[PDB]
């Protein structure tokens, strides 16, 4: 997790997938002054083991594609370092029942 | 006429004859080819 | 844009691709038709006046149920084992009370299925209850029964856990309203309900509830499609009778990258 | 009756007709350019229109599989064009396509070797695949016949002829590019087809294609599919009067532009005066499918008329798709002038006698209602409690207003009778713009006199109607289940509570509202004499006078 | 495929749409001169008779409720409580 | 003539879930028509001589696998048009793409 | 194109699906063995239907010229007789389904012969198949 | 998004119930980003072809549909209307079958 | 060569025949529409195993009418010729242009241009034959041929084939 102040070189970063299995992320400075999760509208998220995942899918009979998505370069997706294939459980307030449980997979 | 419909339709109609004041109106009518034109300007006074 | 959206036999809202847009229509699975504006008592007022209403202490001359309500008020008076179950309840309600203020606005009026306010006004004269002769309920009758009730307010039915969690979850708010009107203090001091009455109300709530649930098939998208546009179809570009009204809504639905009047509201810091 | 099994579509597969197939399927060579006249003799020459295809006038012709007009679909024919033409609507992709494939050879411009491509090449999605690809292959323009392998740039084959690939741009209906040493301007001929044909089968698959249902190449037409009469019908002023479709012109025009073309490719061919006539064929074929394009030339039919292009006939509202398919005019329907009645139950709807005597309902004969039916049948179609058509099992219809056996007839269980709507019959009533769930509701029929739909007052605001001239459409159900469906889901009582605002949508309007206020005031007193005539007026009265 | 009589999840009540079509079919069945199993107590409209046949839960029919994935759930008209 | 049942009128009915009734409008009370598709090349080729049973459908040469369907004549034309534009609308009575 | 290069239609891959939704190995059905499966069903059919082949046809046959022929031919060419003699072969043989059947329903003496009428093997099965090949003609029941 | 549409409705005194706006809002958000209710949005997803074909680019919508050879389920409301079959819409969102087993208990 | 594929078929039934013992009728009706059929797709349908206990499952009721739609899922014994495939049958007829063979319910023909040169048709010989420097083929005789091509037709599949290589022909 390198924290580039302004920007890394195009010649540079072309050596990130050159050290697999491991993976590296890049975050601009001026974009991390305030944690976005702490925000009112931003609900608390949570990851899900490939057991709890292979359960969720089974418990509702869902085919992955049938699941609400989230962009890979999404501020929260990055923040929690998601990956193409990972799920995220969202728990927010609901003026009809109190609490709803939504999930978004990271494509 | 010809393969030239690139004219303007509306001009010349079938004069109303429902009532006298109808017919009258029709002759004294003006058109205006196409949110601002539709407005009722002052100049219309 | 919503045509192919329709509730499914498990209560999921999806489309012509099966993509789940909502796991439980409206986040509760209730059909708007069967819903009315109720007022969740619990939420408003001070903890002091709250306590002076729902707090019960069988070990005290002034904060106990007057013997004009039960038929065994004195032979029940002082039981330590019961006053603990009376805490469990009250300890719950406080978890609730603080969890509901966790709607920071305070507005206690909300749309909620099963009009408990009326259903009791109905009980009032079906069995004709006098504001004179004491009721006849064990403290267990009521509390356990309302616990047994919550258990039957089933939306989802699943065997496993994941479902049963969703169950409790997308219900909760309701349950609190239920308790709010089924607290020991009120059910006995205000409307002396008999054993019969209680057994009726429950049975009806249960039945009513199950009917207030959405019916699978309901072409929801087409429904919501109109439901939204209609009170928009009835307006004037005139903002009579910042960029607002008709064009703004348009602007939004178009997901415009450059609205005329942008603006942004920021609140100060704590202090 | 047809022995073949009845089924429903569970899947629709799109692709493109392969010329060899279109040829195959075609049952008419369609070579001649005339109309019919077998040399002035009136018929239909085996050349153009009807050379065995369908027919009109209850005339068996239809590739002899008779059936005549109704039962008989149109019948396709073809026409071998002399030379390949560009498909008016594909010119966009075709160009971005060439930017990605090499000419003079015909193979990819990026193999598994390059990484960023692999990813894209693995993206399983016929559209998002073809997206990422072009953004890459649009730069490199040299079909290297020798290139440094994935080792040492010392040693160096794949496809050959490293000819520089041109940068194409759109100028009217023609694609041109330059080849570079030093560029080359040339007007790219329709070479392209050949290159596609050559493209490897395994390459097709690399892009979002399928060697079986749609290969890139089939985007250019060789043998043109000629559509039959039912597609481009003639409208005669009875019979012995012309009446020809828009398309029934631009076909012979195409034909002629084909003929003349060929008659320039077998005679003194002025090589730079031919292109001027190919572009012409190219044009008439542009016309035929679309005649509202960029390079103006509207191509108007003698009079100024625009000439509906197939895609015009489809343009939303009125045009086929949204006009005839997504919503069509239907039978068993009626419309007239509305006027409210304060003495009709909420869910009723007073219907004008005239109308009741027109709309029917197929009700099967049963030993429970035979008695009632036997009265209704004798009355005839001009008497109110009557009927107007009797249909025996043997799919044929007796017209109840003429037939010599009018009062005779004894029914037979299992037959169906179409009766006039009667009191307490569910029917679909509506008012457009239909923007509500409540804009259509089932009402009970109540036959009344006078030419107008009599609806209740309180149900005015849902449709949002008034009586200042407004008209209303009425539709009439047809099945035994349909009815149930009308009363179990569209009944007025179920609609009383609007789901959008969890509140009703029908209250007490005008007079009734205005007055109930007065009538309510403490100052409002009523004496016995009136207090009697009022309880009587209440149908639901418990029959007990309150103290 | 399948799905045992056990682990059945859908509603035990008959959705108006289910009910609506059931009354539908059986109605035309009767109008196809089929046999009715009750006492038309002066009743004469098939759909009423069926509505009665319903209120008395005596309509031999089974509803296979399908789930988005492709599996199904069978329930009888006898089973499904018909309060309303 | 006859009154149009345009989009907005469709919509409403769909909200009501009046599936069948709608299917009964667009077909029984208007268009309707019995077309014969081919079990192989999903097209409207079949030479159905309703007498000598003869069905056929050359170019794909079949006479055995053919299906019957009930669709609005208005639509049949839409397809012929689409065909006449060189696009191929295959109709399958069985799913083939799987998943 | 369709050829005996073992590139049969898409409808007959070694892994087909059971009516109950399961996976099952193809079904090779050599002569004689076929004559039994048929006869067995045709018998237990004509059993509850009452609760030597020309007759049995115009009763359990469509009334189906095809069966008489399919019964004669399958009895004038069957290369075996006992449900055991066929079992042995299966208890043995279990190569791709088509072969294990063809080898059983087609006469063969030499390997040179089999390898000639089935030119696709050669390296698609070790030589000691030859042993077996003898072992076949070796258990090629006597007359 | 919800808050914003609501504030356009509530400034006119009119009230609409959450679930509705929610549903819309969700469909726009769910597909990964912000699909606008316009030719450059919903009408451009992996949805059915006949469906999207019934709005704006009607013909062109088909060209690039037969081009990449799309396969349409016919599970979408539109398709069936165009075909004339009962769509899986309430009344038809299920089957009615005679159970022979009980059809013996039925005599 | 014979297989046992688990196929299925759909049959519609008018409401009249909607009694209590239907499964029985369905089963027996299946056979009358299957046993004896022939499709180029699946070949020659000859026998349905385990009749008695066929599985029918619930059938659905068509909305329009009252009829029921049944998806009968069975299993059967079939036999279909493939190209390059090798089998042997009895010669049925025999002229100067070749001979016709009968494989079960089938009839395959061998062209005089697809046989080995050295086998000419014998003229006035009883029974009518074809002569080789040593061999002789006639009706009775069993011949092993190779099916070059197969043509699927109505309710019968005919074909063509040859005996020109070596180790092929009569036996
Ligand atoms: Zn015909
Ligand atoms: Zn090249
Ligand atoms: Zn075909």
């Amino acid at each position: 997790i390198f924290i580039y102040q302004n920007n890394i070189t195009p010649s540079a970063n072309k050596m990130i997938p050159t050290v697999s299995p491991a993976i590296i992320e890049t975050f601009q400075e001026s974009d991390l002054v305030v944690n976005i999760t702490h925000h009112e509208l931003v609900p608390k998220h949570i990851r899900l083991s490939d057991g709890e995942k292979s359960q969720l899918l089974q418990r509702y009979k869902l085919k992955e594609s049938q699941l609400p998505r989230i962009q890979r370069e999404d501020p929260v997706a990055r923040y929690l370092g998601l990956k193409r294939g990972q799920v995220v459980k969202i728990i927010r307030r609901s003026e009809t029942s109190g609490r709803y449980a939504s999930y978004r997979i990271c494509l | 006429q010809k393969k030239a419909m690139s004219s303007r339709a509306g001009v010349s109609q079938v004069l109303n004859r429902y009532t006298y004041s109808s017919t009258l109106s029709h002759l004294r009518r003006t058109n205006t080819p196409i949110a601002k034109p539709r407005q009722l300007h002052n100049t219309h006074w | 844009a919503l045509e192919d959206i329709m509730v499914h036999y498990d209560g999921t809202t999806r489309n012509s691709l099966g993509d789940i847009i909502q796991f439980l229509y409206g986040e509760d699975g209730l059909d708007g038709t069967q819903v009315e504006r109720q007022t969740i008592d619990t939420i408003p007022g001070s903890d002091k006046a709250f306590h002076k209403r729902y707090y019960v202490d069988l070990m005290d001359e002034k904060n106990s149920i007057k013997p004009d309500v039960i038929e065994y008020a004195a032979d029940i008076l002082g039981d330590v084992e019961l006053q603990k179950e009376l805490n469990s309840e009250y300890e719950q309600l406080v978890s609730d009370r603080k969890f509901l203020r966790e709607f920071v606005n305070g507005d206690h009026n909300w749309p909620l299925p099963v009009n408990l306010r009326r259903i009791i006004q109905n009980a009032q004269q079906i069995f004709h209850l006098d504001r004179a002769k004491a009721s006849d309920l064990t403290i267990p009758e009521i509390i356990h029964g309302v616990r047994d009730l919550c258990k039957k307010l089933f939306v989802l039915r699943g065997e496993n856990e994941l479902i049963k969690e969703a169950q409790q979850n997308a219900t909760s708010l309701f349950q609190c309203l239920v308790r709010a009107r089924l607290a020991t203090r009120r059910i006995l001091e205000e409307f002396r309900l008999n054993r019969d009455a209680f057994e009726w109300v429950l049975g009806t709530i249960e039945a009513q509830f199950q009917r207030s649930l959405v019916h699978p098939g309901e072409m929801v998208g087409v429904i919501a499609a109109q439901s939204i546009g209609e009170p928009a179809t009835q307006m004037t570009l005139n903002t009579f009778h910042v960029t607002l009204g008709v064009p703004r809504l348009k602007e939004i639905l178009n997901v415009a990258k450059n609205i005329k009047t942008p603006a942004l509201t920021v609140y100060l810091d704590r202090e | 009756y047809s022995s073949a099994p009845l089924r429903s579509v569970k899947e629709v597969q799109f692709g493109l007709l392969s010329p060899e197939e279109i040829r195959a399927i075609s049952v008419v060579k369609i070579e001649y350019p005339e109309i019919m006249d077998e040399s002035r003799q009136r018929p239909r020459e085996g050349g153009l229109n009807d050379p065995k295809l369908g027919s009109i006038d209850r005339n068996f012709k239809c590739q002899t599989c008779g059936e005549g007009m109704a039962e008989c679909p149109g019948h396709f024919g073809h026409m071998e064009l002399a030379k390949p033409v560009f498909h008016i609507g594909f010119i966009p992709k075709i160009k971005k396509v060439c930017e990605c494939i090499c000419m003079n050879c015909g193979k990819l411009l990026l193999d598994e070797t390059n990484p960023t491509m692999a990813q894209a090449i693995r993206i399983r999605d016929p559209k998002k695949r073809f997206n990422a690809v072009w953004q890459l292959c649009k730069t490199k323009m040299v079909c290297e016949a020798d290139a440094p392998v994935d080792e040492y740039s010392e040693q160096k084959s794949r496809g050959g002829c490293g000819n520089t690939q041109p940068v194409v741009r759109k100028d009217g209906m023609k694609l041109w590019g330059t080849w570079k040493d030093a560029q080359p301007e040339r007007k790219l001929l329709t070479e392209i087809l050949n290159v596609f044909k050559h493209i490897s089968p395994e390459d097709c698959f690399r892009l979002g294609f399928n060697e079986d249902y749609a290969r890139p190449e089939w985007m250019i037409i060789t043998v043109l599919p000629v559509p039959p009469p039912q597609v481009r019908p003639s409208i005669a002023m009875d019979e012995t009067t012309q009446g020809q479709d828009d398309l029934t012109h631009k076909l012979s025009d195409i034909l002629k532009a084909n003929i003349n073309v060929q008659k320039l490719e077998m005679d003194g061919s002025p090589q730079h005066i031919i292109n001027e006539v190919e572009q012409l064929l190219q044009f008439h074929v542009a016309t035929y499918m679309d005649n509202d394009i960029a390079g103006q030339p509207q191509a108007l039919q003698k009079s100024g008329r625009p000439v509906k292009a197939i895609r015009a006939r489809l343009k939303g509202k009125e045009g086929r798709l949204r006009g005839n398919l997504m919503g069509k005019r239907v039978d068993f329907s009626a419309r007239t002038v509305i006027s409210g009645d304060p003495n009709l139950e909420l869910d009723q709807v007073g219907v004008p006698i005239s109308i009741a005597k027109t709309l029917s309902y197929p009700e099967t004969v049963t030993q429970y209602n035979i008695h009632r039916l036997t009265e209704y049948v004798r009355n005839g179609p001009n008497e109110h409690p009557g009927a107007k058509y009797v249909i025996r099992d043997n799919g044929d219809r007796i017209d109840l207003r003429y037939h010599k056996r009018a009062g005779d007839i004894v029914l037979q269980y299992g037959w169906k009778v179409e009766r006039h709507l009667m009191d307490d019959d569910p029917v679909l009533f509506n008012r457009q713009p239909s923007l509500h769930k409540m804009s259509m509701m089932a009402h009970r029929v109540k036959v009344m006199p006078y030419s107008t739909f009599r609806l209740n007052l309180s149900v005015t605001s849902p449709y949002n109607a008034d009586f200042d001239g407004d008209e209303m459409n009425l539709h009439v159900p047809q099945s035994e289940e349909t009815r149930a469906e009308l009363s179990q889901l569209c009944a007025v009582p179920l609609q009383i509570v609007s789901p959008q605002s969890n509140k009703p949508v029908m209250g007490i309007v005008q007079d009734t509202l205005c007055g109930v206020r007065k009538m309510t005031l403490r100052d409002t007193f009523i004496e016995y004499e009136q207090v009697m005539n009022m309880l009587f007026w209440v149908p639901s009265w418990d029959g007990v006078v309150p103290q | 495929l399948a799905i045992l009589k056990e682990e059945r999840t859908t509603t035990p009540y008959l959705t108006k749409y289910e009910r609506a079509r059931i009354l539908g079919t059986r109605a035309l069945q009767i109008s196809m001169n089929a046999p009715v199993l009750v006492d038309i107590e002066g009743e004469t409209d098939p759909l009423q008779i069926a509505m009665k046949e319903l209120s008395q839960r005596k309509i031999p029919l089974v509803i296979r409720r399908y789930l988005p994935d492709g599996s199904y759930e069978d329930w009888g008209c006898d089973e499904l409580i018909v309060d309303n | 003539g006859g009154l149009r049942f345009g989009e907005m009128e469709r919509d409403c009915m769909i909200a009501h879930g009046a599936a069948g009734f709608l299917k009964e409008r667009l077909m029984e009370a208007s268009d309707a028509f019995r077309v014969h598709v081919c079990g192989i090349c999903g097209l409207m080729s079949v030479i159905a001589n309703l007498k000598k049973n003869q069905f056929e459908c050359r170019s794909c040469k079949n006479k055995t696998n053919i299906y019957q369907l009930h669709i609005p004549y208005a639509a049949k034309l839409l397809f012929q048009e689409l065909m006449a534009m060189n696009i191929a609308p295959r109709l399958y009575t069985e799913r083939s793409g799987v998943s | 194109e369709n050829a005996t290069l073992l590139r049969l239609g898409p409808e007959f891959a070694l892994k087909q699906y059971d009516h109950d939704g399961n996976e099952h190995d193809l079904i090779a059905l050599s002569l004689s063995e076929s004559r039994l499966l048929i006869r067995e069903a045709l018998k237990a059919r004509s059993r509850a239907r009452n609760g030597d082949d020309d007759e049995l046809a115009k009763v359990t046959s469509g009334a189906n010229g095809v069966v008489k022929k399919t019964l004669d031919y399958l009895n004038t060419f069957a290369r075996f007789k006992d449900e055991e003699t066929c079992t042995a072969v299966d208890q043995l043989l279990h190569l791709h389904p088509f072969e294990i059947a063809q080898l059983s329903s087609l006469g063969c003496e030499d390997v040179d012969e089999a390898i000639t009428l089935i030119p696709s093997l050669a390296a698609k099965k070790e030589v000691n198949l030859q042993r077996i090949l003898d072992e076949l003609n070796r258990l090629e029941d006597p007359y | 998004l919800y808050k914003e549409i609501l504030n356009v409705i509530a400034f006119d005194g009119s009230y609409v119930n959450y679930r509705h706006m929610a549903l819309l809002v969700d469909v726009m958000t769910s597909r990964g980003y912000l699909m606008a209710i316009t030719r450059h949005g919903i009408n451009r997803a992996d949805t059915g072809a006949l469906m999207r074909c019934s709005f704006e680019e009607t013909v062109e919508i088909l060209f690039e549909a037969g081009a990449a050879a799309e396969l349409d389920d016919c599970r979408g409301v539109s398709e069936n209307v165009m075909l004339g079959q009962l769509a899986p819409m309430g009344t038809g969102a299920f089957d009615v079958m005679i159970d022979e087993k009980l059809l013996t208990s039925l005599p | 060569m014979f297989f046992l594929k688990d196929l299925s078929l759909i049959l519609t039934l008018h409401p009249s025949y909607f009694g209590p013992q239907m499964n029985q009728y369905l089963r027996e009706k299946l056979l009358t529409d299957v046993e004896g059929t022939c499709t180029g797709q699946f070949g020659y349908i000859v026998t349905v195993l385990d009749g008695m206990n066929i599985d029918v499952g619930k059938g659905r009721i068509i909305p329009g009418s009252g009829s029921a739609e049944f998806e009968v899922k069975y299993r059967a014994v079939v036999w279909k010729p493939f190209k390059g495939e090798v089998v042997d049958a009895i010669v049925s007829n025999v002229s100067p242009i070749g001979f016709f063979a009968d494989v079960g319910p089938l009839n395959v023909f061998v062209s005089t241009r697809l046989i080995p040169d050295n086998l000419v048709y014998n003229p006035s010989n009883s029974p009518p034959a074809y002569m080789s420097n040593d061999e002789l083929i006639t009706k009775g005789s069993k011949v092993r041929l190779k099916v070059v091509g197969t043509r699927t037709d109505v309710n019968e599949i005919y074909a063509i084939g040859s005996i020109k290589e070596d180790f092929l022909g009569a036996i």
